[PDB]
């Protein structure tokens, strides 16, 4: 149960292999390849939107 | 575990090893590549340009614009010899130090045709003709043009075309003769003759210079990379 | 017909009598930066007619003993019209060249010059613990001239010929593009550069990028009677120009 | 791979393919079947290792120093700013380019030799040393013992001796789009300050120390520095370095003759 | 055996490393994830967010 | 990765991107193009290393002690009471965020030392350390012989001197959803009794000591334990630590300055 | 995903394989086996091309 | 694999395959069956083991030298110009073929030894040698520290004791179609100069020295060199060396007698 | 790429598996499985073959 | 890492081993082969060649 996934190359100019050895999940490598992303939480919190090109206070 | 047996060579550290190894820098994002003009592939692209080569790299000379001018005038007597350089350009001084004998030096082996080309900076009153050769090792070097002119030759008639080119054929026992200079991979003799002599009118310079330049053919390779000798170093520079 | 050529950049033509070819750059002709190359995001400025056109530097005069002369560009250009005025109020700028170096004498007389466009060309200084001042580095529009001995100077720039003032074999500064004018068969040397760096622009006063270099190999003679007075004169015309960063003007 | 040399024979003709004029700057393209009669050749001459990237893909050492197994203070660690100019044999061959962008792959030789004030019983536990890497900016060590050793951050290397050399891979780290060899330029637009290229080194540092602390004998460790490009791309190639090198931080030469001389533009006699 | 040979590399001990290594506890049963408002994946993420710039920032 | 910048021309709106109210407690979302003419760029820069995993995914000391092979009693064997508040480094990045759940990677440098009492013929075999982790309520060793370190149940690691650091991995053992960087409470419901952070701190112990017993001259050995957090999750992110840390079990500080200063709102010069 | 390449034998008379195992390209091998080659760029960057067998100045 | 001897019976015949003409230079293609009656035997027998590649590949002491960590100097490193020519064994091995094509297995085996001088508290930690291989005309050192020893270009192993040999492999590097075990010609075409094999060796040299620079006490370490050719190819068979060696440059040998003697052609008594 | 070739067994009464792991064949084990063999050059090096139950000299 | 267990044998050198090993002349072009009459691939092919017996090797 071999995963192929793909190296950090760069961007204007290909894969690994891993196979896990333990029994436990705690034992596997790092997540580095996770790339979630959501500001909104903290940069927008606001109830009602918010649209940029409008006057903020009506 | 998985029952292993290490070998020979486990844990040493070859300088010209290729084995992978952890990145230092996990995710590291680098920056966008971009296209510069000029890129560069294999030595040998370098080594197929032309370069002045210091034939007149006597004495004093040596330190002057002046090594690389073959003096060349009119002459009262026929067949006089312009110059002469031993084909061993990964050792001789007059080639050595071009590009192509700079990255021979990189090199332990070489192999190829060579062109050298004449460029002659007289004036465009002044003519003349010339014999270049080109003379397999085993007998001599040629002393007359009698003798030069028995083997490779191309007769160079100054006019329009400044230049012309004499072209150095892979002539060896061998495939690969060493860049270090044996006797035994002895390359040959090349030498210049006057075939007529520089006719000028009057009123125009009898003294010119001739250019030459170096370069690979395209049937040229190098071999066995090595450090060069003419690059040292007595402590950290600061 | 071709020894024989004509070029229009602006309101300004050359036209050769006898040249050889172009030659150009590594190949490459200059173009404006690409979209998926760039990095400063403001609009440019891409002044053109006014500012991509040919500009004609100070005269020379080669002598049987001038061992040769440099100019470094932009900063050769940096008091030429609009594109002088352009560089002073931009941060960031960029542009290639059609640079047409100028030189008739007779028949007669005789000589050859290298013509080369040197990228990147680090100098050194004459005293091995100073750094070469601005000013021997670069007179501006005005050429900056090799010696045929060892320079010395507490500042100065090491101008011995030999080593094109970079501690090579001037006889190998082949590998950059380049032209001969060899006065028995030419009389210009036409060469286009590309602007050639690791980045996609670049300040216009602190860096200068490539450095023509005009060296006889073969020296100027001619006998008695013949002119004596053979000036090199040096035409150049940025290519694609474009600048970044617009604010007030000046170098600081 | 190579070329064949197709065969030729006689020739008249109004072609004259050795007759070129040089003055356009343009490398003539002849070859020997141009100007003799050649024969064929199946050439299986192959330019394999002149490919810029199996000349430049050799480790190579770049510097070392050296820290002492107690003492105290300079002794105590080392340091260095990392930079490929104070060694001539690497430096020369990066600087047969202009610009170059490459990967690295950094070896280090650790070895240890002990000092003379002795000492009875001195039989000491295996050494483990640790290096690390300090990027522009980072809090930099003042003794053997400073808080920045704790490195959470920094990456750090511990290696233990007795037992092959550590080894590392590092990306192009640049921010430009290439490594300049050469920089004709100043840092400052108004040109005061530094010129050349160390307008542009920034690399970081690097701090090593033994990690054991000092016992009653004197030991000094050396660290040699090994680098190895890799994933090679080389623009804008220039004439190799004629005048040997004086300072690392700038091209600064003592002018030096064009090649060794020789009695007549006659003697075949090789030098 | 497998007939294997060691690369320099071997043993060190590399802060950035990434491999995997055994668990000392075996068939550990974690504590069920809840779901925490404010979850945060990338530094930038922070970055993002206005902070008062202390631009009068003179002597006292 | 991120966002390209879309190219932008001459406006003459009743748009206004630039003015808004920051009373919303909303950040702006404004970009180059909405207040000046921008040109199209393809952006390639990655977020990469930013990600909360590497960011805190590198091995970091969090604490270090020593203990001796011979001399009698506390010297004999070390302990320490796992956390991670008495470092400044890891804690103040575990710190940016209230919340965290991850694995950790638990990595161990061990070196030893001569001490002065040298002795003759002093030909020291190598050393065997162990490591026991004792969970909270489990029998705690008293002596370097104590029959706690027949560690039936406890998990232990035992390592020999010059093979490469001990390592080990370990699960979110929180008893929680989540580890807390942070509690404004109490342990005691009628708040008598501890306040802070060190109310949720149990998280057992380490105990480390020689195996071979004691020879004739003196050693000490010093355990670095490094921690490395793996498959990370962090929640409500918080301000950086601005005052040094005084004390590991709560958030005590000295009042600090928001900032260097300056001459006046008018100087561009870096300080 | 094992790549299996060719090694380099000699001419008048093979196979390797290689698997990746680190997740970054900077983490792999050398790319001993590139052999692009274009001269033209420094042997002939004349606009006006330059035939051989021809009068190079007409 | 081996013939089956077919079986045969009574003859009477004017076929005669036992007389033959040995002038022709041609060797009698005679078997049992020809000669006497013959049972069937059908042969398991296999010439596996004398194949040319088997018989050559097997690791062979091919030199050794020796090199001290401090003394100054000469001692402080040592050199060895390759050739195959300076033992015994080997070279006649080889020597049974006029030419060969092959590559080669190169194993080292380094040993160290301390020297009588021997200090007080000498502890000594481990030692890591480098062995450097200088293609002819590559800069060669001249001490234990000339510039040389950076090998940018020059491959080299450092390698540390205790370790296992060091090992690598070396492809067919002659220039010729192959490696000539004889040269019956001169190095200069007007034959003044040398004569024989040695025209044709120049293969470079190999440098060996310490890396740890010299500790109190004195040691020397024996470097012994081990040839393996693999992936052979042999042409031109010759018969084996009777004289024994003289000289490594050259065949100059001392007539010896064809074999040992007996008293009559008529002793069964095997020597 | 794996190779399965066949071990010396012995005859009156089995396969490895190789893979190379280096990019240069010369890095590669020994050739000890090849078993061509030709006398001929040596035994029999006469232009008008020589059959064995004939009168040599005819 | 991959679990593994070393077995008596490593780190040996026997002198008829054979192994695999890392070139120190990554991508050396060699020369091509030729073709050199009296190829020999077995001893026996040189030991199935008659050579004179010194059958009268007494004394002198
Ligand atoms: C745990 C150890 C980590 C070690 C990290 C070392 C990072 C440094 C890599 C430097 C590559 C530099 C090569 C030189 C480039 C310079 O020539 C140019 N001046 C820059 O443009
Ligand atoms: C054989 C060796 C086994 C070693 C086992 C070590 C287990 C301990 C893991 C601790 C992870 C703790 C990180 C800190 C969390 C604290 O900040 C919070 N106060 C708890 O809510
Ligand atoms: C890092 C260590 C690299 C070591 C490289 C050693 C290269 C030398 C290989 C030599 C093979 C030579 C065998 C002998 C051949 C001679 O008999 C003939 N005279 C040549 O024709
Ligand atoms: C617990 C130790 C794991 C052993 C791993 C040995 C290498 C696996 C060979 C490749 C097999 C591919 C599919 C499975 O996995
Ligand atoms: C990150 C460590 C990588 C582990 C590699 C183990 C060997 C792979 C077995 C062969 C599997 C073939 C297809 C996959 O790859
Ligand atoms: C350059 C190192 C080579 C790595 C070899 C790992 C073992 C290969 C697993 C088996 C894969 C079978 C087909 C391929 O090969």
């Amino acid at each position: 149960g071999a995963q192929v996934s793909t190296q950090k190359t760069g961007a204007h100019e290909i894969h690994y292999t891993n196979i896990n050895y333990y029994k436990d999940a705690a034992s596997n490598s790092a997540n580095r390849q996770d790339f979630t992303q959501d500001p909104g939480k903290f940069t927008e919190p606001v109830k009602d939107i918010m649209v940029k090109s409008m006057p903020a206070l009506n | 575990g998985l029952p292993t047996l290490s070998t020979p060579g486990s844990n040493q550290f070859l300088t010209s090893d290729d084995f992978q190894s952890p990145s230092a820098m996990p995710q590291f994002d680098v920056t966008p590549e971009m296209d510069i003009p000029g890129q560069v592939n294999n030595l040998m692209e370098i080594a197929e340009v032309d370069s002045v080569v210091p034939v007149n790299n006597t004495e004093g000379k040596v330190m002057s614009i002046e090594a690389y001018q073959i003096p060349v005038q009119s002459n009262p007597t026929n067949g006089s010899q312009v110059f002469g350089f031993p084909l061993t350009p990964g050792a001789n001084s007059v080639l050595n130090r071009t590009l192509l004998g700079e990255i021979l030096n990189y090199y332990a082996h070489w192999s190829g045709s060579i062109k050298l080309t004449f460029m002659f900076c007289g004036s465009a009153m002044a003519t003349g003709k010339f014999l270049l050769a080109y003379s397999p090792p085993g007998a001599g070097a040629p002393t007359t043009r009698k003798e030069a002119m028995l083997g490779t030759h191309v007769i160079w008639d100054v006019g329009l075309q400044s230049s012309c080119v004499l072209c150095i054929p892979w002539i060896s026992q061998t495939h690969y003769r060493y860049v270090v200079m044996d006797e035994y991979t002895a390359g040959g003799y090349i030498t210049c003759w006057y075939q007529t002599n520089i006719v000028v009118p009057a009123d125009a310079q009898s003294d010119c210079k001739i250019l030459c330049f170096v370069s690979a053919c395209n049937d040229f390779s190098v071999r066995m990379l090595k450090d060069t000798p003419f690059i040292k170093q007595d402590n950290f520079f600061q | 017909s071709d020894r024989v050529r004509s070029i229009t950049l602006g309101n300004s033509t050359i036209t050769t009598q006898e040249c050889a070819n172009v030659v150009v750059g590594y190949g490459v002709w200059p173009t404006y930066l690409k979209d998926e190359e760039a990095t400063a995001e403001d609009q440019p400025t891409q002044p053109d007619v006014a500012t991509c056109r040919f500009y004609t530097l100070e005269s020379v005069m080669w002598q049987q003993s001038s061992p040769g002369w440099w100019w470094k560009f932009p900063d050769a250009l940096s008091n030429m019209g609009l594109f002088g005025q352009n560089m002073q109020y931009h941060y960031l700028g960029r542009a290639g060249y059609t640079i047409h170096v100028q030189c008739n004498a007779s028949k007669f007389h005789q000589g050859c010059l290298l013509v080369v466009c040197v990228p990147e060309a680090e100098m050194g200084c004459a005293t091995l613990a100073n750094k070469p001042d601005p000013k021997s580095l670069s007179k501006g529009e005005i050429a900056n001239m090799f010696e045929s001995q060892n320079s010395t100077g507490e500042t100065a720039v090491q101008a011995n010929v030999i080593n094109a003032g970079m501690g090579v074999g001037v006889g190998n500064l082949t590998i950059f593009p380049h032209q001969w004018i060899n006065l028995r068969t030419n009389n210009s040397a036409t060469i286009v550069m590309p602007y050639i760096n690791s980045v996609p622009m670049d300040n216009m006063f602190r860096h200068n990028n490539f450095t023509l270099m005009v060296i006889p190999f073969a020296p100027l003679s001619y006998s008695t009677g013949a002119t004596t007075y053979v000036p090199i004169t040096v035409t150049v015309a940025p290519m694609c120009a474009e600048y970044n960063g617009l604010r007030l003007a000046g170098k600081q | 791979r190579v070329a064949d040399t197709i065969g030729s024979g006689p020739v008249n003709s109004e072609s004259i393919p050795a007759l070129t004029a040089a003055e356009t700057g343009h490398t003539s393209q002849v070859v020997p079947s141009d100007t003799m009669q050649t024969r064929h050749v199946k050439n299986y001459h192959s330019r394999s290792e002149s490919t810029v990237e199996n000349f430049l893909c050799r480790s190579a050492c770049v510097f070392y120093t050296t820290y002492e197994n107690h003492d105290s203070d300079g002794d105590n660690f080392a340091y260095w700013v990392i930079n490929t100019r104070q060694v001539a044999q690497l430096r020369r061959k990066l600087e047969m380019f202009t610009y170059a962008r490459f990967d690295l792959e950094l070896t280090f030789v650790i070895t240890s030799t002990q000092e003379q004030p002795t000492v009875r019983g001195q039989d000491a536990p295996v050494l483990t040393h640790q290096i690390m890497y300090v990027p522009p900016g980072g809090p930099v060590p003042t003794k053997v013992n400073s808080y920045s050793w704790q490195t959470s951050t920094n990456p750090s290397v511990f290696w233990t001796e007795g037992s092959a050399p550590p080894r590392m891979s590092v990306p192009f780290i640049g921010i430009g789009n290439a490594y300049s060899m050469f920089y004709d330029g100043w840092a400052r637009f108004d040109k005061q300050g530094t010129y050349g290229i160390s307008t542009l080194n920034n690399m970081g540092t690097l701090y090593m120390r033994h990690v054991n602390d000092g016992g009653p004998g004197p030991i000094v460790s050396t660290v040699r520095i090994y680098f190895k490009p890799k994933h090679v791309k080389t623009w804008v190639p220039r004439p190799p370095r004629l005048c040997q090198y004086q300072k690392a931080g700038n091209v600064n030469f003592e002018p030096t003759g064009v090649t060794e001389g020789r009695t007549d533009i006659t003697t075949m006699k090789t030098t």
